[PDB]
């Protein structure tokens, strides 16, 4: 259970943008897609569905039909694309299938779309290196800021996801600069340092740029 | 027309281990067609309960659904770190489909002291022409923090922003990031750098700090 959707885009206000949805798996038989948008730190909306069976659709009345859905049975693909875009555009957009077994059987992780004049630009990653001021018993904390990118959202990794007890990644902040930037820290064994690697995974997809930072005591 | 969903609490709170419950009122009947979801910090939503009290097969024994009228409610048995995320309940009996305004889970557990630590800019970051100075508080509990910044003991006012992850998914504690943002020149002129923190865990008030000249070890 587990749906896929497009990446994150920056789009300019007053344009337009397509994102899509599928399942990991051929599946086949009827099923329905059902879309939902979120605001950040709000509730859920619902958008409308498109069926692929008879490419019935049907929209909330709220987006005022700033939203198409259509599909294609082919690839077993789903796509809403939103016009005219705005500020109240700028959120995050999912999409569920529904009517094949299920009810809301599974979701996608959704799919981050920011309305903005400003331009992409992807992070620096910087080490935050372990030493005896970030060391406590056996244990070290180290970390990667990643500073100045635009716009959300950034992923970080450790070790390729290897490593996931005990990381941290904070809320990303807007800077004076209109620039975005956070941290992601980790506790790791303070004997380890000199064997084990510690490597930052850093994805800024509206950058399309993707950064490996490896953190030195 | 249009099927209301009035969920409450909007915010609840629990010890670890407790039994909680959320109810979801429909201003129509949903002849049971009410669905639970929920959503974890990382954006992750998943089915929980649909058909009102249908279990998902994917999700544990813990989380229950039930019916009494027009009141829906979703019942978490036993409370656990992993359970921290935003709730809401979705009717799909006609169209619009609507949702409730959701509950926001807040996890009591007990006091922890955070463990203090202070990272000075790397050099990469200086060869740029910015100095970021972070302080880190570690895994501790009430949310309530206090962070000072100290100079060349010089209070510090207006040049950090501090930011606070949620609740951790595995022992429902916080983590704090205190930041300390100046420019290459203005780092490269003081020496040391302090870190003053405040928690109900800790005894006194903790300092932690680095000389600049002494570099990030004992140079």
């Amino acid at each position: 259970v587990q749906l896929q959707q497009s990446g994150p885009v920056l789009v300019k206000p007053g344009g337009s943008v397509k994102m899509s949805c599928k399942a990991s798996e051929y599946t086949l038989t009827s099923y329905l897609f059902q879309w939902v948008k979120q605001k950040s730190g709000q509730g859920l909306e619902w958008i409308g569905y498109i069926y692929p069976y008879n490419g019935g659709t049907r929209y909330n009345e709220k987006f005022r039909g700033k939203a198409t859905l259509t599909s294609d049975k082919s690839s077993n693909t789903a796509y809403l694309e939103l016009s005219s875009l705005t500020s109240e555009d700028s959120a995050v957009y999912y999409c569920a299938r529904s009517s094949m077994s299920d009810p809301g059987a599974n979701w996608g992780p959704g799919t981050l779309v920011t309305v903005s004049s400003a331009s992409t630009k992807g992070p620096s990653v910087f080490p935050l290196a372990p030493s005896s001021k970030s060391t406590s018993g056996g244990t070290a904390a180290l970390g990667c800021l990643v500073k100045d990118y635009f716009p959300e959202p950034v992923t970080v990794s450790w070790n390729s996801g290897a490593l996931t007890s005990g990381v941290h990644t904070f809320p990303a902040v807007l800077q004076s600069s209109g620039l975005y930037s956070l941290s992601s820290v980790v506790t790791v064994p303070s004997s380890s340092l000199g064997t084990q690697t510690y490597i930052c995974n850093v994805n800024h997809k509206p950058s399309n740029t993707k950064v490996d930072k490896k953190v030195e005591p | 027309l249009d099927i209301q969903m009035t969920q409450s609490p909007s915010s609840l709170s629990a010890s670890l281990g407790e039994r909680v419950s959320l109810t979801c009122r429909a201003s129509q009947e949903i002849s049971g067609y009410l669905y639970w979801l929920q959503q974890k910090p990382d954006g992750t939503i998943k089915r929980l309960i649909y058909a009102g009290s249908t279990l998902d097969s994917g999700v544990p024994k813990r989380f229950s659904g039930s019916r009494s009228g027009s009141d829906y409610s979703l019942t978490i048995s036993s409370l656990e770190s992993e359970d921290f995320a935003d709730y809401y309940c979705l009717q799909y009996a006609s169209y619009p489909r609507t949702f409730g305004g959701g509950t926001k889970v807040e996890i009591k557990r007990t006091v922890a002291a955070p463990s203090v630590f202070i990272f000075p800019p790397s050099d990469e970051q200086l060869k740029s022409g910015t100095a970021s100075v972070v302080c880190l508080l570690n895994n501790f509990y009430p949310r309530e923090a206090k962070v000072q910044w100290k100079v060349d003991n010089a209070l510090q006012s207006g040049n950090s922003q501090e930011s606070v992850t949620e609740q951790d998914s595995k022992d429902s504690t916080y983590s704090l990031s205190s930041t300390l943002t100046l420019s290459k020149a203005d780092y490269e002129k003081h020496k040391v750098y302090a870190c003053e923190v405040t928690h109900q865990g800790l005894s006194s008030p903790v300092t932690k700090s680095f000389n600049r000249g002494e570099c990030g070890a004992g140079a």
